[PDB]
């Protein structure tokens, strides 16, 4: 308990959400392949498609359960089909996570950005929206102090906005 | 009365939501006005799969964002994530578009398909929007844009009359 | 009274702005963006239809003056900085577009090396302009450019692009979406420019000789770093490759030619009294000269070639000083044209006007009569 799960939002299979989690309207959480894991204070916006990769093959197993980090701001219309995520990661609207991934902490994915299959994004690095893997713009997204403070402010605004939405009903 | 809202479309927060005369909400539309109000102009055509989400809670102590807006004759294309954008009357939004936080769309604008208008992006009147990152492509014609908007309004009224309930 | 326009056309980039301002206002690339077109077409081209070029130049000038200048050039003069040996066909087309379509008051087709010399503020200098297509040499002595003393190998930016395309295709390492070499046949030019700016580390003379020895029967291979790319296909580019691409610019053997040797050939052609002042004032400008650690590798290679027996009998002991300009290496030619146009309303008179063009026929190129 203690997670704002919407009535219009859909869930399937094993899905253990953390404390203060916010599942917005019309959000798909298909965790049929493997047991989904959402971090504490993680906000899943509207029209989001949370998928999983079919896993457990003996030789070169494809995947494991997609573990989302705490304070992860998933924007509206964002695709997250089997991607390992770190704490304080802001995925923008209309994004698309790869079939396998390792998004490090203090990230900031751009809008309409195709995140890479079998690609680990480094700690503290803001993704440009269009052409994938853009190395530029990673200073203001530092690994902490700069991005940890900003993500804490973003988590507070998300919790305050979700509390106002919960109060309205 | 004249506003043809589809059966598959959803309008959360009816008191906050606002639809003018001769409107057209297509199928699978989401006018979510739970947190804040959503104002739609007269003769505005909201296409299918359009996510009309509210910008802010409006409960911030300082610098609260503007909820939502839409001028008259607004041609909102399909799959357009309209959020926190004050659309000027006769604004032609492109297909698969994305509006930013407090984005000021001017009168007689022409947003391109698959565009992404950033936060606090004041678009100029009579100008075609372009680029992956928002920028001025070129100056648009007044007569051509008005004729296209009139043709779109007439076609939407025919579909509004029949086959939706 | 009236600040004149400055243009510096080229195949890769185009420096443009106002006369008088220290450095240009903007530098948009030479290509143009067309509606309903797969790839962007280059404006500055040679050996191609006249009416098509005319339309291409109009299209480039139209997108330029609104964004760059914010004004009608009908009020005041223009300085079109053509590089010397830019085709007369292309100059005639430029002259037509400026007078027939737009109707400017005046134009000027002055050389790039003489204006780059005006920035230094010296009357005599050996000059080297390493652009995109060619790497042109031209010595100036006391104002006048010494013309028959010259040289230009096809060994600029375009040669470095072709070598990068060859070496990356031979040794490729792309990620999955690991292995899979040579999946894509070619790669875009704008990405390949960004790789040259960031990755390509220019080697020293001793390192360059060691690389040349390794190529024909391995020392100092590092450092290597990967390059990110769109569509989830990062490629692990190597460190020995980018050094080998830079090395072909200074490759002597079997042609008897390079960027360094081209200055010596230009100095050889020049007369005896002119010789020493040109050697003392050796100016380096252009796009390729902006590469990191380039001026040492050139000056060291120049000196090594002078030590060789074939150049000792003519040149011998010479003080090769490289007097650097105020502005950056790419934007020296533009700054000279801005100096030429802004200050002197008098030297605007020598250039060709609209009244002279209609009755006569054309701006006079360095030719007969």
């Amino acid at each position: 308990p203690g997670a704002v799960v919407c009535v219009e939002s859909e869930i399937r299979g094993d899905v253990t959400i953390g404390p203060r989690t916010v599942i917005h309207p019309k959000a798909r959480i298909i965790a049929e392949a493997g047991p989904i894991v959402i971090g504490e204070g993680n906000l899943i916006e509207e029209q989001a498609l949370i998928i999983n990769a079919h896993p457990d093959n003996i030789t070169p197993d494809a995947e494991k359960p997609m573990i989302i980090g705490t304070n992860n701001v998933f924007e509206v219309g964002c695709y997250s089909q089997a991607m390992k995520m770190g704490d304080n990661n802001v995925i923008e609207s209309k994004a698309y996570v790869g079939r396998n991934v390792i998004l490090t902490s203090g990230c900031i994915i751009g809008a309409c950005c195709n995140l890479n299959t079998f690609e680990v994004i480094p700690e503290n690095t803001v993704i440009y929206g269009a052409d994938c893997l853009r190395r530029v713009q990673t200073e203001r997204p530092q690994p902490q102090t700069l991005q940890l403070d900003f993500l804490m402010k973003i988590l507070p605004n998300y919790h305050h906005l979700k509390k106002t939405m919960k109060g309205s009903s | 009365s004249g506003n043809k809202v589809s059966r598959q479309s959803v309008l959360c927060g009816s008191q906050n939501i606002v639809l003018n005369g001769k409107t057209i909400v297509m199928n699978d539309c989401i006018i979510r006005g739970d947190l804040a109000n959503v104002r739609v102009g007269r003769h505005c055509v909201v296409k299918s799969r359009s996510v009309i989400r509210p910008p802010f809670k409006k409960f911030s102590k300082g610098v609260a964002f503007f909820p939502l807006h839409i001028g008259d004759h607004v041609f909102i294309e399909e799959d357009c994530v309209v959020n926190a954008a004050q659309i000027g009357s006769y604004v032609h939004v492109g297909k698969n578009c994305v509006i930013g936080r407090r984005c000021v769309l001017k009168d007689c604008c022409k947003i391109l398909d698959n565009t992404v208008l950033p936060p606090e992006t004041v678009v100029p009147p009579f100008t075609v929007f372009s680029g992956c990152p928002g920028l001025f492509s070129g100056e648009l014609p007044e007569c051509t844009q008005e004729l296209m908007i009139d043709v779109t309004k007439s076609y939407y009224q025919k579909f509004l009359p029949l086959t939706q309930v | 009274e009236k600040t004149a326009v400055v243009i510096d056309l080229g195949e890769a980039f185009t420096k443009c702005g106002f006369a008088g301002e220290t450095g240009p206002r903007c530098i948009i690339p030479s290509v143009i963006k067309k509606a309903g077109m797969p790839k962007p077409i280059k404006v500055v081209q040679y050996n191609i239809n006249t009416e098509e070029l005319y339309s291409y130049l109009k299209e480039f000038i139209h997108i330029l003056y609104f964004r760059h200048l914010l004004v009608n050039p009908r009020d005041r003069r223009v300085v079109v900085i053509e590089s010397v040996l830019c085709p007369s066909h292309f100059r005639e087309t430029l002259t037509r577009v400026l007078f027939k379509y737009f109707e400017v008051p005046s134009v000027l087709l002055a050389p790039s090396h003489l204006m780059a010399l005006l920035t230094l503020g010296i009357n005599s200098a050996m000059v080297l302009d390493c652009g995109y297509r060619e790497s042109l040499v031209l010595p100036i002595y006391e104002g006048i450019p010494v013309l028959n003393c010259w040289g230009a190998l096809p060994l600029g930016g375009k040669a470095l692009h072709k070598e990068l395309e060859t070496q990356l295709l031979e040794q490729c390492t792309v990620d999955t979406g690991q292995s899979l070499p040579s999946v894509m046949g070619s790669i875009p030019e704008g990405v390949l420019e960004d790789i040259k700016v960031r990755t390509c580390f220019v080697s020293d003379l001793t390192r360059g000789l060691k690389i040349q020895a390794a190529k024909f029967n391995r020392p100092s291979p590092p450092p290597n770093v990967d390059y990110p790319l769109d569509g989830e296909k990062i490629l692990h580019v190597l460190g020995s490759i980018r050094d080998s691409v830079v090395e072909i610019l200074f490759e002597q053997d079997n042609e008897e030619k390079s960027v360094a040797t081209l200055i010596l050939d230009s100095l050889m052609q020049c007369p005896i009294d002119t010789r020493k002042q040109l050697a003392e004032n050796l100016v380096i400008i252009g796009g390729t000269s902006m590469l990191p650690g380039f001026l040492h590798r050139l000056l060291a290679e120049i000196r090594y070639l002078v030590e060789k027996p074939k150049y000792k009998k003519t040149l011998g002991t010479k003080t090769f000083r490289i007097h650097t300009p105020p502005a950056k290496a790419n934007c020296v030619a533009w700054l000279g044209g801005a100096i030429f146009g802004a200050l002197q309303d008098i030297l605007g008179s020598r250039s060709v006007s609209k009244e002279y063009y209609n009755q006569t026929g054309r701006i006079p190129d360095w030719c007969s009569l």
